[PDB]
């Protein structure tokens, strides 16, 4: 295929990034249309979170296809310096902040298992709403030191030519990214759903845990697509190997995993599913009293 | 007596019933009855069918769609009226006795039963700017006339007449509710004691609440407030456990308790409609079709029972909240402070 | 249990007056206190009600945009502000109670304060207008309604000076406090309510009321005496 071509003629893998980008504001569109055209706060603390990262996936989706319209709408080539950093800079934030917001829908909901005596009295919306906020502060201050000038922060923002051509990442930053958002979601997502599946052996149980088929296929599926992107932050960046194919592959599906997950997440629970099972096929008088007779 | 009559706006289907208003009880269901009474020939071939389906509304008060329409059913009954069930002998009762005697043999009956375990006719609130169909659980009994179930039913030729459910006080009631929790602070090893206490535990509606509450501030802090507020937990469940916690009526007092000192003093509260008007997602019992009435009754079940299983689920729990002061060596006006749950049942008592 | 009333007085055209009635053991949320006019030497006529649980405010015809009507739920006291009076309004008030929730006639009444003025629509009709019986009679008195109410109709026996109570509700069941002789019945628009046995403490007024529809009102009245 062509290198070195983006001032020279046009590129081709800007239609399967259009698709994936088009497939995730899909998703994000449907799943932000049904928590808003009927509002129901399903699990009321879970509810908040997982509105928040359908927003900043969809956030993602329209920020990674700002890409398709300007990579080739004018004369590209001329200050992409800034809007490369800035837009690897949003990009890595966004998903940074929907994958550690999962591992805190995990985190929040494992309590109904464990300590629902008192769960009304640890979760607030106040608290909730200063979770998010710390969650968005976490993964901005996380991130700083990329626009700061330390390296790029993984291969989100290769889609231009310095950032493809002249930056290279820097091991003190991937052993960062790593250390400080990567290994402590791999450590909560484990030391939770552990005691989590340690439950779901019977007795021999509620809607608070028939959310676990549908949460449990969530993470593994996000775990799935997230697998071929620490490892490859961690091996080039410690200069090991480097394939621009490969790269383009692992981003591609570590991207598209916002998009797979809220169709498979509205293809879960029946708020949606009644939705689409039953939607796939496609004045009166006055109430007068009358007369019984008694005994 | 009286007996209600709704007719279809044909003209041809009419379907009596006994008391629009039905009844529940722990472990006894008041079952409904009524006749139907049509022309035999107008109904050539067709057959009239009753049905009972307990609507769920969800979706906004707006109109609905091509094929979603926003709504559940948690159980639908139908039962055939034509013939009038030459092969089941149902329990004809001395209501559906006399409704068959006043009129003629022309008539046929039905009957219907509820299984306890279902939630009581509550809709929750519109609020001001919706206009349309209102959200919650809202019962229904229809009958319509056709050959089949899944044949589509013709509206210009359906009936249908909306009963509700609501239950009735238990006669007699426990001891009270009582709760007391304390809470330690850091700075100093001398927790205070906080104690609530009800006057009883069931209420009829609009009756003053009397909550006697007492402290004994035994901490180096002082509590800044007093609030007293009856909320309405909500517990929708849909297919989830989703809860709301909408406050009622709140009443606050500056009464204000020095280090090492106690307070003992009852308050009083009212839980009512006026001022609640805009409280959007509030729970209300019942609604016919537009009538305000009062608060969401408070739905009581049998000890034991599966509670993960109904449609929507009110009850009331007054919150005795104080809130402290942070002051000391370091510290700012900003502080925590320390609640203490109190439950009681508010709702209707039986004529 | 019981409400008083004050306020009483003459007041020329075009004053006001804010009479007041208060109650001891009624709750205002729980009842919703009316007020009524009876004129003098006529039938008594519902005038204004509030209700306070829903925070409402009824009028009549000849009430709407004259007088104001409010409750404080602190002194669990109604203040009625006769603002704008004018020749028509001259009547003795009665504040009355009534359950707020599932309205089931006027249960306690006032002593009632006497104004006087110096220098859609539904009417009951009740026939006989007056009568004159001995005990052992069995009388009929018939209240026939214009509108066919929903069968909630209530019967007061309304001695001379005293304030009317309340006997039947819905024409059915008679409330707690009254002898079991009392009775009534349902025909159509048409109700009756029987006395056979009639004692001479049973001899007073009597009034047919619909609690059906808004401007609730009174019949035209009977009269019971000695033949
Ligand atoms: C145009 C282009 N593509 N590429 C790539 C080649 C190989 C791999 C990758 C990976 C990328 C990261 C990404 C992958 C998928 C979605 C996204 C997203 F940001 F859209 F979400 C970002 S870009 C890119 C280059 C390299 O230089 C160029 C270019 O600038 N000149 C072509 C030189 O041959």
């Amino acid at each position: 295929f062509g290198h070195y071509s983006v001032v020279d003629v046009c590129i081709f893998e800007t239609v399967v990034i259009v698709l994936l980008t088009f497939l995730i504001i899909a998703g994000n569109l449907t799943v932000i249309f049904v928590f808003h055209c009927a509002p129901l706060l399903h699990h009321y603390t879970t509810s908040y979170f997982i509105q928040t990262m359908a927003y900043a996936d969809l956030f993602v989706g329209v920020s990674c296809l700002v890409p398709t319209l300007s990579l080739l709408h004018y004369s590209t080539g001329v200050h992409e310096s800034l809007t490369c950093q800035v837009f690897g800079y949003i990009i890595s934030v966004l998903k940074s902040v929907s994958m550690w917001c999962l591992a805190c829908i995990s985190v929040d909901r494992y309590l109904a298992i464990t300590k629902p005596l008192s769960y009304n009295q640890l979760v607030t919306p106040c608290r909730l709403r200063i979770c998010i906020i710390l969650i968005w502060i976490y993964s901005c201050l996380i991130f700083l030191p990329s626009f700061f000038g330390w390296g790029k922060p993984g291969y989100h923002g290769d889609i231009f030519e310095w950032c493809a051509t002249s930056w290279l990442t820097s091991a003190y930053f991937t052993g960062f990214i790593v250390c400080l958002l990567y290994a402590p979601a791999a450590f909560v997502v484990c030391f939770t759903y552990f005691h989590i599946f340690k439950i779901c052996r019977q007795h021999t149980h509620s809607p608070d845990r028939r959310y676990a088929m549908v949460l449990f296929r969530i993470t593994s599926v996000f775990y799935m697509l997230w697998l071929p992107y620490i490892i490859y932050f961690l091996l080039e960046s410690s200069r090991v190997l480097d394939n621009p194919t490969l790269s383009f592959l692992t981003t591609w599906l570590a991207i598209s995993n916002s998009f797979c997950n809220p169709v498979i997440y509205s293809l879960s629970n029946s708020v949606f599913r009644l939705g689409l099972r039953r939607l796939s096929e496609t004045e009166s008088a006055t109430t007068a009293s009358s007369s019984l007779a008694k005994d | 007596t009286r007996v209600f009559k709704k007719a279809s706006p044909n003209g041809k289907l009419t379907v009596y019933l006994g008391k629009r208003d039905f009844v529940d009880h722990i472990d006894l269901v008041d079952p409904v009855d009524g006749v139907v009474l049509v022309d035999p020939e107008y109904l050539k071939e067709r057959r009239v069918y009753v049905t009972l389906t307990v609507a769920f509304r969800y979706g906004r008060e707006d109109l609905d769609v091509l094929g979603l329409t926003f709504r559940k059913d948690l159980f639908v009954a139908n039962v055939q009226s034509f013939p009038p069930a030459p092969e089941d002998k149902k329990p004809l009762t001395r209501l559906q006795e006399r409704l068959i005697k006043k009129l003629g043999e022309h008539a046929y009956p039905f009957t219907f039963e509820i299984p306890p375990n279902l939630p009581s006719s509550v809709t929750l609130q519109p609020g001001p700017e919706d206009t349309g169909k209102a959200l919650g659980v809202d019962y229904e009994v229809k009958a319509f006339v056709a050959e089949n179930l899944e044949e589509k039913i013709h509206k210009r030729n359906s009936v249908r007449l909306v009963i509700r459910k609501v239950q009735y006080a238990p006669e007699r009631p426990g001891p009270q509710p009582t709760a007391e929790t304390t809470r330690q602070f850091l700075m100093s090893d001398k927790p205070l004691h906080l104690e609530a206490s009800l006057d009883k535990e069931i209420y009829y509606h609009g009756e003053p609440i009397s909550v006697n509450v007492h402290v004994t501030n035994n901490t180096n802090k002082t509590v800044k407030k007093i609030k007293i507020s009856v909320r309405q937990y909500a517990d929708i469940v849909l297919f989830n456990t989703a809860q709301y916690k909408v406050p009622v009526a709140m009443e606050e007092a500056d009464d204000t308790v020095a280090p090492s000192s106690t307070f003992s003093k009852v308050y009083t509260l009212t839980p009512f409609l006026a001022n609640n008007r805009e409280k959007r997602g509030l729970a209300l019992d019942g609604k016919l079709k537009h009538e305000d009435t009062n608060l969401a009754s408070s739905t009581l079940l049998r000890e034991g029972a599966n509670r993960e299983i109904l449609g929507i689920i009110v009850s009331y729990k007054v919150k005795v909240k104080l809130v402290v002061s942070r002051g000391g060596l370091l510290g700012d006006l900003a502080s925590s402070d320390v609640a203490v749950e109190l439950p009681f049942t508010l709702m209707h008592p039986k004529p | 249990v019981q409400l008083v009333e004050s306020g009483g007085g003459l007041v020329q055209p075009g004053g006001s007056l804010r009479l007041s009635c208060a109650a001891s053991g009624f709750n205002v949320y729980s009842s919703s206190i009316h007020w009524v006019r009876q004129a003098p030497g006529k039938g008594l006529e519902w005038v204004a009600s509030i209700s306070s649980y829903y925070g409402y405010t009824y009028y009549a015809d000849s009430v709407k945009g004259r007088f104001t009507i409010s409750a404080d739920t602190s002194k669990n006291t109604a203040y009625l502000q006769m603002n704008s009076l004018r020749a028509e309004d001259t009547a003795v008030y009665y504040c009355a109670r009534s359950r707020q929730f599932w309205y089931s006639g006027l249960d306690y009444w006032g002593q009632g304060t006497l104004v006087t003025v110096s220098s859609s629509d539904i009417q009951m009709t009740q026939s006989p207008s007056s009568l004159s019986a001995s005990v052992g009679d069995r009388v009929t008195i018939t209240c026939r309604a214009s509108q066919s109410v929903s069968s909630a109709v209530a019967w007061y026996q309304q001695k001379p000076g005293k304030a009317p109570k309340l006997l039947i509700y819905s024409a059915s069941s008679l409330y707690s406090g009254v002898p079991s002789r009392f009775s009534g019945s349902r025909s159509g628009t048409d109700f009756t309510l029987t006395i056979s046995s009639l004692q001479p403490e049973d001899f007073a007024t009597y009034y047919c009321q619909q609690y059906k529809y808004v401007p609730v009102t009174f019949g035209q009245g009977t009269k019971v005496e000695i033949k």
